[PDB]
């Protein structure tokens, strides 16, 4: 799953 | 005119992954840093590059780290990869334990601070948010 | 005499101010597109054009996928930030 | 089939974040006049980011403060190129 | 798919602003030489094919109601758009002659989804103005 | 003369 830095 | 890339050695790739934060910072572990500093490693090792990759560093472990390096001779090598993998924020690379200015990182580097690497190309690629704010798009 | 500050390249995943997206599987948007051009063209393009195909890569091809909708169908694209003096070519 | 809503800009800045820029009173700023020199020899030519790195190179090298006041006598520029570009830019 | 389409009937503006004389109550110098440089952009872009626009002296109001008109221009027939922003500035900051303008505020006029006839077309902003207060000392 | 901006 897409997932923020 | 282009770099002179023909030196005996191209130079190292430090490449810095931080996965696991401590539970102090809030920080969510970075699931999938693990195949992309694998993915680094193997993509430099072709562009003949020495790797060296680093995991879970505290703020000051990258600090000490990047002086370590920028106190090394390069004399022999065409130029310097640095690549951070890690949560950040605008102008901000997070260690473990907390934020890090990117600015102290890369000024070990300027090319009056490290003589063996002035006229040299100092790559640093930053895997790191800026911010908070989200790109919707526009369709074309 | 040189600036100190001259012959660095920054090439960071993202906009200034902005989020940066990474796959639990994948990787990394930006290393996995960085990775992939490099492979088929550091023997072909100079390193700024290389980083403009990454540009392209990770603008045209990933969007996000989310159960939360906040954070469901967005973009990205990278930022090269460029005070190198000189064409760079790995080979 | 989206693009972001950031790309598709650049940012030809005339000196690195942080820093002063410099301008001469008679010939003009240094990062544009180099700016202006690399376009006329090279738009017909070289793709723009290689142009801008000649401008790049050209503030870098052949640039250097000359001023009455110490603090400011001897200085060095260094330009910005920053680039969301996703393709490559001919002018010709 | 590699290379920006510049073929359409028009290569497209070029707005110079060229910021020269500041309110006295902004404590702003003076910017001497910037009109040797308004006019060789001027002569430069005219070479490429560009419409150019100069515009001289505008207050930070004057600023963001011009670039959002050309915002608001049909760039539909144009392959490109550069705008060159003369004046003094402090990072992330163009002052108009009264006061200062974020340049996020200006290119946000831009934007793929705002500036739609200009969506996927290359959109250059050329900035000659401060960023800072930190001198380069150099390295021999 | 230079001077800065």
């Amino acid at each position: 799953v897409d997932k923020v830095d | 005119n282009s770099y002179k890339m023909d030196y005996p050695e191209m130079g190292l790739c430090i490449i810095i992954n931080n996965k696991n934060f401590h539970k102090s910072t809030g920080m969510t572990s970075r699931s999938g840093t693990d195949v992309d500093a694998a993915n680094l490693r193997e993509t430099f090792r072709n562009l003949k590059y020495e790797v060296r990759n680093k995991n879970d560093l505290t703020r000051e472990e990258i600090v000490e780290l990047m002086r370590d390096v920028s106190k090394e001779d390069h004399s022999k090598r065409s130029s310097f990869v640095c690549v951070l993998l890690s949560h950040g924020e605008e102008g901000i690379i997070f260690g473990t334990n907390g934020p890090v200015d990117l600015k102290k990182i890369t000024n070990f580097f300027r090319g009056d601070r490290c003589r063996s690497l002035t006229g040299k190309p100092k790559l640093f690629i930053i895997q790191a948010c800026r911010g908070t704010e989200l790109d919707c798009g526009i369709e074309t | 005499k040189i600036p100190v500050e001259a012959d660095f390249l920054y090439a960071y995943s993202t906009a200034p101010g902005y989020y940066s997206w990474r796959n639990s599987k994948d990787g990394s948007w930006f290393i996995q597109s960085l990775c992939a051009m490099l492979k088929q063209y550091a023997d072909k393009l100079e390193f700024m054009h290389i980083l403009t195909r990454v540009n392209r890569k990770v603008a045209t091809e990933f969007e996000s996928f989310s159960f939360d909708a906040t954070f469901h169908a967005k973009k990205q694209i990278p930022c090269i930030v460029s005070m190198l003096t000189k064409e760079l070519y790995f080979y």
